[PDB]
RNA sequence: GAGGUAAAGCGAAUGAUUAGAAGUCUUGGGGUUGAAAUGACCUUAACUUAUUCUCAAACUUUAAAUAUGUAAGAAGUCCUUGUUGCUUAAUUGAACGUGGACAAUUGAAUGAAGAGCUUUUAGUGGGCCAUUUUUGGUAAGCAGAACUGGCGAUGCGGGAUGA
RNA sequence: CCUAAGGGGGACUCAUGGAGAACAGAAAUCUCCAGUAGAACAAAAGGGUAAAAGUCCCCUUGAUUUUGAUUUUCAGUGUGAA
RNA sequence: GGUUGCGGCCAUAUCUAGCAGAAAGCACCGUUCCCCGUUCGAUCAACCGUAGUUAAGCUGCUAAGAGCAAUACCGAGUAGUGUAGUGGGAGACCAUACGCGAAACUAUUGUGCUGCAAUCU
């Protein structure tokens, strides 16, 4: 039979109708793949930070 | 006792260049 | 037979620079990378572990993870009509701090210094950069520089 | 007829090694393994115990490496030993032990870890590592850097090792390179190591040589003869030196007979200075004219 | 056997030289590139005449051999075998391919012949001779022009023989002791390097 | 100054080679001869490659050689020069200032003959050098030797003639 | 920041390649001197040295144009000191933070019938042409790739006529 | 294809040329000097490698256990490999 | 300023051939009982600093030096190239327009700078 093998013609036309969109940025990136040892300890540091801020505001309320 | 160690690397030599007859 | 291996077509990309083969200068191992740093990626052919794929050779990205000998860098790669977030683990031999930070971080300092100085002097200063503008009027002195007349030259053969 | 090898293309394509490798002074393989720090410890440095031997001196330095160059923390030289009571044999194995003890104590003085981490105060030659104190700062960790010097059981570099370990520094090591290690029966004869710490081998050489060759004893051990120092009081020389080193390990610089400017002015008088371009052009012109006498 | 040259006139393919990748390549028909009195000194033949290509084109080794023979025959017949030094300035290094010697399947050809790829303004043949032999040498090259496809110009060089200096700069460098013989060519003095070797090589150097 | 104490020529090493063409008992007896002469256990050299014409094969123990230094080297050297009756050739000296000769029977040196051992010829090579060659052989800071301090053919020839009252031919 | 294509280079590496010249104790040979030396001479051929003509998709020091990664702030910069079981010899750092300062020229241009997001489903999955880059082939209204623009799916004015 | 040709450490420096040493010659072994790699690294080719990744020596089993994250091909599925 | 130890950049530092080097340092240098390694205390190990030397290393200077580095009314706005035309030419190819723009060549200049610690006529 024998047919067309490959062509990238018209493929950039299709990608640019609705795409070529830069990804959105967020304030907090996901920590997926971040070192487990750092991630394990970072959990305790954040928990303790919330306690200190909670007590400081609890002082400034009652 | 003791023997000389192979400082060289011509592992698959078993012969040498330049060693041409009639020379 | 088609060939499409991991390092195909990297004959010159992964070559060491001319007269620059051999041991790595140790400032490479003394640099400190922090999460959020912008780094250029350039594969060193003499270190094969933690080596980037040929796509990331010449790309710039953000460090997201720091390990014993490596950093994780986030790259945005075009796949069709959108970007996909890529997370590449690279040994620090293939990584260098991006020089684009130091120009902008200095302009921030210069703008802050200029603003306070104008604030100190009670005047105003404009900090936005401007593109190069067309040049103004000017007067050309001809003392010692009387115009010399040129003409197109005839054709000659020099062989 | 063979090809000349040293062509201009050979020099053009030649890639010179690192400057300090071409000097044959730095093993950059070993330097990379020693210096490089875990990237997740960021700016915490690794500390090296640099130990170098010259023909007359022992140099021990505590160094951390940086991009602008290495930075010395403290340094003890063997030529500091006469201040502590050791005047001769400034390259013994025991002088190495003394230098290691001095640098350990001096570093701990600089840090403030004197009362904590005293070290091995009663040197019996037993293998021991500086253990951390509970509920307190960990001992100053230092890694041994012997440079290009070969690793042999009995080498002098490990004398500085034992001194630094005994001085209170935490220096990770094994005892199978100390003098007195039986390789067949893998245990350390601590008696012979203690012998080596207090110059026992040198004293035994003095005693063994004295009754077998008095003339050689007179030439080799001159300084001992004019000081009337025998073998039996060598140990005290070290035991006192040890005590003095622990009493005041601080660095005292030598009072300089001249100022920096005077030294610089004196040295600047010698050493030829490069010729101006015009001078060498005149030299070239003279050589051309003076070449005219071989025209045949 | 051999196709007409019209099949290989244009540089349609990349250069295909003999290499470790094609080995069964025939030899070029041209093997001799210097003719006449090739051992003559530079001062003997001041006049240089070039045959220059005005085409980006391929010239076969067969054509090079034929044109070389034609020019050599004419000039030695008319002026004598020792009145000139002829040099062919293009070497055929590009291998042409032939397919038939089914259909288009597996059509990669076999080496068939050799051609030199010449550019516009590239010199094909250079002839150094004396001035009095100008009209002979020109007519020798003009006949050789007939053996080539495309357009070629016969250009009288401004330079002395095969040297890169004009016919006036060569005389200046000659009376200044800056030129020495090297057989058929010359060596020029350098103001760089070992001064003693330079002075030894040029004793007659009037230094300024 | 050319007349410096440290510029003194003196022997660096003497190397004794017996290249018996085969392996086994004969090579062992040549090694016995060498260990007898030098008092040190010699070392056997293996063929780098195979040659059928010479009857050798790769890694077959062919030759044996030993290196001697110091007074024993001096004694062996003069013992061998006695056999040569103190007469070498100019061609016996290399461009690097080393020299060598070859004896043909090892009983001429002055050792006891054993029918079991037999007689082996022997090859002598002396490596010359001044003081300070340790620069080129030490591990740290290895460097090269200056031209005046280098050993050459003429200095070695003159030193040999002076120290042994021998003759250096040139046939 | 990355790149190794165009160009360029070969008295620069590698590979190919024309020509002489001067030299050397394995010169490769012929003749002559040799009593014969193998020690000269005439010669050709080898190499070496400084040169010379011409080349490379799977060669290369150098090295574009076009094209390509990142950045140009309020999620920024700086100051102080809280959390941790991580890290440091540490009171060192790491990450996340409290509190404070820097106000519309809040940190290039130009544009923006606004930006962002989701679900679901059709047809299609034979293509072809033009310029330029380009492969096989002698070539082809031939076969095959690169980027773009078109025809297909498109009428209208021009090319008489013609996707 | 490989219990090392895997892993660690240590010592040394290859291809080749020149000048020399009984038999010994173009090729045996020995010595010095030169030697940017012109070698070697299982197998195609490219890259990489010199106080080594090459040669030699010592000790070993990380060619092990639990499973996650990531890169290439990619639909951002699988497999292989890292 | 010299020198040593440890370095950063990694030839403006390398290579060749000469010449010079006060002080200290470094070095060669002396020895083999001891730990240790060798065919060989040559390398490696250890001892003495005692007997000697700047001969060498190292350092500096010299060279129309090789190489390397930098610069440019050098070559050259050349080669190449993005973009354009119902431009030229049978073609091969070429000119023009708006832009970008080499390499070789030529000439000139230079030949390590520098951080921490210690020390010195
Ligand atoms: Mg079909
Ligand atoms: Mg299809
Ligand atoms: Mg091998
Ligand atoms: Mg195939
Ligand atoms: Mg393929
Ligand atoms: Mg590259
Ligand atoms: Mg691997
Ligand atoms: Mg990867
Ligand atoms: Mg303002
Ligand atoms: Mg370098
Ligand atoms: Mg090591
Ligand atoms: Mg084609
Ligand atoms: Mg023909
Ligand atoms: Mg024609
Ligand atoms: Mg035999
Ligand atoms: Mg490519
Ligand atoms: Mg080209
Ligand atoms: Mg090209
Ligand atoms: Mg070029
Ligand atoms: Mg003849
Ligand atoms: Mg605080
Ligand atoms: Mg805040
Ligand atoms: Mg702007
Ligand atoms: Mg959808
Ligand atoms: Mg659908
Ligand atoms: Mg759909
Ligand atoms: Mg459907
Ligand atoms: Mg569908
Ligand atoms: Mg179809
Ligand atoms: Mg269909
Ligand atoms: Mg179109
Ligand atoms: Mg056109
Ligand atoms: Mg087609
Ligand atoms: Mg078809
Ligand atoms: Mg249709
Ligand atoms: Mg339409
Ligand atoms: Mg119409
Ligand atoms: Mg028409
Ligand atoms: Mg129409
Ligand atoms: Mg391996
Ligand atoms: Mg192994
Ligand atoms: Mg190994
Ligand atoms: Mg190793
Ligand atoms: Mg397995
Ligand atoms: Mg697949
Ligand atoms: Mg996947
Ligand atoms: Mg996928
Ligand atoms: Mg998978
Ligand atoms: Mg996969
Ligand atoms: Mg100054
Ligand atoms: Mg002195
Ligand atoms: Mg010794
Ligand atoms: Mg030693
Ligand atoms: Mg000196
Ligand atoms: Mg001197
Ligand atoms: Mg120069
Ligand atoms: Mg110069
Ligand atoms: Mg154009
Ligand atoms: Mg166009
Ligand atoms: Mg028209
Ligand atoms: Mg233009």
């Amino acid at each position: 039979a024998k047919s067309k093998n490959h062509t990238a013609h018209n493929q950039t036309r299709k990608a640019h109708r609705n795409g070529i969109k830069k990804p959105k940025t967020y304030k907090y990136p996901s920590l997926k793949g971040v070192d487990a040892k750092f991630k394990r300890n970072h959990r305790y540091a954040l928990h303790g930070t919330a306690k200190a801020l909670a007590k400081a505001r609890a002082e400034k309320s009652a | 006792k003791n023997t000389s160690s192979k400082k060289s690397d011509a592992a698959p030599a078993s012969a040498d260049p330049a060693k041409a007859k009639k020379k | 037979g088609k060939s499409r291996g991991y390092r195909s077509g990297t004959r010159y990309a992964f070559q060491r620079d001319f007269k620059k083969h051999g041991a790595i200068p140790l400032s490479t191992y003394l640099k400190v990378y922090k999460v959020g740093d912008i780094v250029d990626i350039k594969a060193n052919g003499s270190i094969q572990k933690g080596m980037p794929h040929k796509y990331y050779h010449g790309k710039t990205g953000i460090v997201y993870n720091v390990t014993k000998s490596s950093v994780g860098v986030i790259i945005n790669k075009v796949v069709g009509n959108r970007y996909i977030e890529k997370r590449v683990n690279l040994r620090v031999e293939h990584v260098k701090h991006s020089a684009c930070r130091q120009e902008f971080l200095n302009r921030v300092k210069s703008n802050a210094a200029k603003k306070r100085e104008a604030k100190a002097n009670g005047e105003t200063v404009y900090l936005k950069r401007q593109a190069a503008k067309p040049r103004g009027s000017r007067i050309i002195s001809t003392e010692g520089n009387i115009p010399q007349t040129l003409a197109p030259v005839a054709y000659e053969t020099f062989i | 007829m063979q090809k000349e090898f040293r062509t201009s293309a050979y020099h053009s394509r030649f890639q010179t090694p690192f400057r300090r490798r071409q000097e044959g002074k730095t093993d950059y393989y070993q330097r990379k393994r020693l210096v490089t720090q875990h990237k997740a410890k960021y700016n915490s440095p690794k500390y090296r115990l640099v130990v170098r031997f010259t023909n007359k001196d022992i140099i021990a330095q505590i160094v951390s490496a940086h991009i602008t160059g290495d930075v010395v923390f403290t340094a003890a030289y063997a030529h500091e030993l006469p201040r502590y009571g050791i005047k001769y044999g400034l390259t013994n194995w025991s002088a190495a032990y003394a230098v290691g003890l001095l640098v350990a104590r001096r570093a701990l003085q600089k840090l403030g870890l004197d009362e904590t981490y005293t070290g091995v105060e009663e040197v019996e030659g037993e293998f021991e590592l500086t253990e951390a104190v509970e509920d307190g700062p960990r001992p100053f960790k230092v890694f041994l850097d012997i440079g290009l010097q070969r690793t042999t059981t009995g080498a002098r570099v490990f004398g500085v090792l034992k001194g630094a370990s005994d001085g209170g520094l935490y220096v990770p090591h094994s005892p199978n390179r100390f003098p007195g290690w039986d390789i067949e029966a893998e245990e350390l004869d601590a008696e012979l190591l203690r012998k080596y710490i207090f110059g026992g081998h040198v004293a035994e050489y003095m005693e063994e040589l004295l009754d077998d060759d008095e003339e050689k004893y007179k030439s080799i051990f001159k300084n001992y003869i004019e000081e009337e120092i025998e073998s039996e009081d060598v140990e005290e020389i070290y035991a006192n030196a040890h005590e003095a080193i622990r009493a005041d390990p601080s660095f005292k610089p030598t009072e300089k007979k001249f100022t920096k400017e005077q030294y610089k002015a004196e040295s600047k008088k010698y050493r030829q200075q490069k010729l101006t371009r015009a001078e060498r052009q005149a030299k070239v012109a003279k050589k051309i004219a003076e070449f005219k006498a071989q025209q045949e | 056997a051999r196709r007409p040259a019209r099949c290989y006139r244009y540089c349609k393919n990349k250069p295909y030289p003999k290499s470790r990748y094609n080995r069964a390549v025939p030899d070029a028909k041209i093997r001799i590139y210097d003719l006449g009195r090739k051992k003559a000194t530079v001062d003997e033949f001041p006049l240089c005449i070039h045959l220059v290509s005005n085409e980006l084109e391929q010239l076969s080794s067969e054509a090079l051999e034929a044109a070389r023979i034609c020019a050599n025959k004419y000039i030695t017949k008319v002026s004598g075998r020792d009145s000139f030094h002829l040099r062919v300035r293009v070497h055929p290094f590009h291998v042409l391919r032939i397919n038939k010697m089914q259909g288009m399947r597996g059509a990669w050809g076999k080496p068939h012949g050799l051609a030199a790829r010449v550019s516009i303004g590239q010199i094909i043949m250079s002839a150094r001779t004396k001035d009095s032999n100008k009209d002979v040498v020109i007519e020798g090259l003009r006949r050789a022009r007939y053996k080539f496809p495309g357009q070629q110009k016969i250009i009288i060089s401004k330079k002395w023989g095969f040297t890169p200096l004009n016919r006036d700069e060569y005389i200046a460098k000659k009376t200044n002791g800056e030129v020495i013989d090297d057989g058929a060519y010359v060596k020029f003095l350098s103001r760089k390097g070992n001064l003693e070797a330079n002075l030894q090589q040029f004793p007659n150097y009037q230094y300024s | 100054k050319s007349q410096n104490v440290m510029r003194e020529l003196r022997i660096e090493k003497l190397v004794l080679n017996i290249c018996v063409g085969e392996s086994g008992d004969r090579l062992t007896r040549a090694a016995k001869v060498l260990e007898q002469l030098s008092g040190q256990t010699p070392v056997q050299s293996k063929a780098r490659y195979t040659v059928r014409t010479f009857g050798i094969r790769r890694n077959e123990k062919i030759a044996v050689h030993v290196t001697v230094r110091g007074p024993k080297a001096e004694e062996i050297l003069e013992r061998g020069l006695k056999v040569k009756e103190y007469q070498l050739r100019s061609k016996n000296f290399s461009a690097t200032g080393n020299f060598g000769f070859g004896i043909d029977e090892h009983i001429d040196l002055g050792i006891k003959y054993d029918p079991s051992i037999g007689i082996y010829g022997m090859d002598f090579y002396v490596v010359m050098g001044r003081a300070g060659a340790r620069v080129t052989r030490r591990k740290r800071a290895r460097s090269t030797i200056g031209n005046s301090h280098k050993t050459n053919k003429e200095d070695t020839i003159q030193w040999f003639k002076t120290r042994y009252d021998a003759e250096v031919l040139d046939k």
